[PDB]
């Protein structure tokens, strides 16, 4: 079946430049025009450029027109993408699009030209400029009128790390909690450039008062040891 | 209009119909893609024109287009439909790509439009060990999205993190929001979370100190 295959995700520093490649499968390589596109956390699509494996010929867009080469090696059926002159902003999801030559018509059915009718899984691309730093950990037991409501939400706030990979785990009387949290993730990109986590814990009222004791532990990369944050009625 | 512009958001409950519209010049005379993206997925191509759709993709997907407008119109929606979706349009003139701004779509609970509930984020043992103090607000229980929450009417967007919300089990949507300041400030000032929920058409000011 047709399938492209893109290289692993890519860890990178600004002024540095990627290559990314793409393998394609289960179709004939040089009946296809080859475009790549990117696009930022939460933001849309954008069209980068294409590149024709039968001719080489390529064509960029206005943005990248200078620092992006897109390539081809027939043999092993691979395009590739090259972006130098990397800044943070350039940090986004690339994907390689595939669509069909206006001149080439196929024994698939579907003659779809002008639209990208087989997608990659995608690469990850982060540009930093960003030292390690170890999270911020603080902890919120629950209101007093949320006990009044039924309910009870403690709260783990992860503050000002780098980077996103982190580990969460509760702990009531020193056991580890599963199915019940939820959590989320906010990039600042501006100054810190980091990412805060908050993490909610919910339990019913009854289990509140019969269990005694909350702890919240959290693992990260640019912290030695899991940092656990502790706090109980009193 | 130099691009393809879509409604940031269109939210629909199951069984009903989901209308995205999509503007441009001369976009009626053209051929309108549309694609889907589910969350941590690839594009997919939905819609090449009209009624005309790739092999495996349902006939309730059909797209239409007139003068500046087009339209993807997805009858009878299903929770699955929950994604993104993406118009395109290809000028073969000067051989340009051009996608729309994105539509995020959502299926509903079909639970009825609740205001938030506040509570409280109180500071006292965090505020210690780091030199620094981090207070907040839990509004919590609250449909549809979105709420607007700022500290002391604006007064302060300084240390300010505003995390997005969260679907419960409950169908409905939990928010954090929280800022830092000095244990020196905490004693002296106030500090109020204002929260402003426009699908309830209310509101809420809460106090959070010592």
């Amino acid at each position: 079946q047709v399938q492209l295959v893109q290289s692993g995700a890519e860890v990178k520093k600004p002024g540095a430049s990627v290559k990314v490649s793409c393998k394609a499968s289960g179709y004939t390589f040089t009946g296809y025009y080859m475009h790549w596109v990117r696009q930022a956390p939460g933001q849309g699509l954008e069209w980068m450029g294409w590149i024709n494996p039968n001719s080489g010929g390529t064509n960029y867009a206005q943005k990248f027109q200078g620092r992006v080469t897109m390539t081809r090696d027939t043999s092993i059926s691979t395009a590739y993408m090259e972006l130098s002159r990397l800044r943070s902003d350039d940090t986004a999801v690339y994907y390689c699009a595939r669509s069909p030559n206006p001149y080439y018509y196929d024994s698939s059915g579907y003659y779809y030209p002008g639209a990208f009718d087989i997608w990659g899984q995608g690469t990850m691309v982060t540009v930093s400029s960003a030292s390690v730093a170890a999270p911020s950990v603080f902890i919120f037991p629950p209101s007093d009128e949320q006990l009044k409501s039924g309910t009870a939400s403690v709260v783990c706030l992860l503050n000002n790390f780098y980077p996103r990979e982190a580990k969460v785990q509760w702990k009531v009387d020193n056991a580890l909690q599963s199915g019940n949290s939820q959590e989320s993730v906010t990039e600042q990109d501006s100054k810190d450039s980091t990412y805060s986590l908050s993490s909610t814990l919910t339990l019913s009222k009854a289990d509140y008062e019969k269990h005694k004791v909350y702890a919240c532990e959290v693992t990260h990369q640019g912290l030695s040891s899991p940092v656990t944050k502790s706090f109980n009625r009193g | 209009q130099p691009g393809l512009t879509q409604p940031p958001s269109v939210s629909v409950a199951p069984g009903q119909t989901a209308r995205i519209t999509c503007g441009g010049n001369n976009i009626g005379s053209k051929s309108v893609h549309w694609y889907q993206q589910k969350p941590g997925q690839a594009p997919v191509l939905v819609v090449y024109d009209d009624s005309d759709r790739p092999s495996g993709i349902p006939e309730r997907f059909s797209g239409s287009n007139s003068g500046n407008t087009a339209t993807l119109t997805i009858s009878r929606v299903e929770a699955g439909d929950e994604a993104d979706y993406y118009c395109q349009v290809w000028d073969s003139s000067s051989d340009h790509y051009v996608f729309g701004t994105g539509t995020k779509v959502t299926v509903l609970s079909s639970a009825s439009t609740k205001g938030p509930s506040v509570f409280p984020l109180a500071p006292s043992s965090k505020s210690t060990s780091g030199g620094t103090a981090a207070l907040g607000c839990l509004v919590k229980d609250y449909f549809p999205e979105p709420v607007t929450v700022s500290w002391n009417s604006g007064a302060l967007t300084s240390g300010v993190h505003t995390f997005p919300a969260v679907l419960q089990s409950s169908g409905l949507y939990s928010l954090s929001s929280v800022v830092t300041v000095p244990s020196s400030s905490l004693g002296t000032q106030t500090y109020i979370c204002n929260v402003n929920h426009k699908p309830s058409n209310t509101k809420v000011d809460k106090k959070v100190e010592p």
